[PDB]
């Protein structure tokens, strides 16, 4: 927005390979879950019509942020991604309620989230 | 929206 960036020069963000894996292998595995489509569409707050999710949610964001900000390479590493990686499964938690089919879905989707983190480079290679 | 995407 204008204010905050998505792709800043001055700021740090070199391509490692935590940071390429979890761009290519992470979220785009988690993206292609068919229960992750409801997560396909970010928090634009006049979109999809949720004006008081600014005021609950501390960090409103979903999936298409979060590849928004590693695909612009934002931080340095993936490691820096586990921030908003883990607030986008805690916010539909939060916001909506333990029966409803987002939540059944984010429950999902989260099993192949540390699949394919638990299989992350322990090590990390700076391309 | 939300509240049972089914």
């Amino acid at each position: 927005p204008l204010g905050s960036e998505v792709s800043n020069p001055s700021k740090p963000g070199r391509k490692t390979n935590q940071l390429q894996y979890m761009q290519n292998v992470v979220v785009k595995t988690l993206w292609k879950h068919q229960f992750a489509w409801p997560f396909y569409q970010p928090v634009d707050a006049i979109k999809l019509n949720l004006p008081d999710y600014h005021k609950i949610i501390k960090n409103p964001m979903d999936m298409g942020t979060i590849k928004k900000r590693l695909e612009n390479n934002y931080y340095w590493s993936a490691s820096e991604c586990m921030q908003d990686f883990n607030t986008m499964f805690t916010n539909c938690y939060i916001y909506n309620k333990p029966t409803d089919d987002i939540v059944l879905m984010a429950q999902a989707l989260e099993k192949i989230f540390l699949q394919k983190v638990a299989q992350m480079p322990q090590e990390e290679v700076e391309l | 929206g939300k509240g049972k995407k089914k």
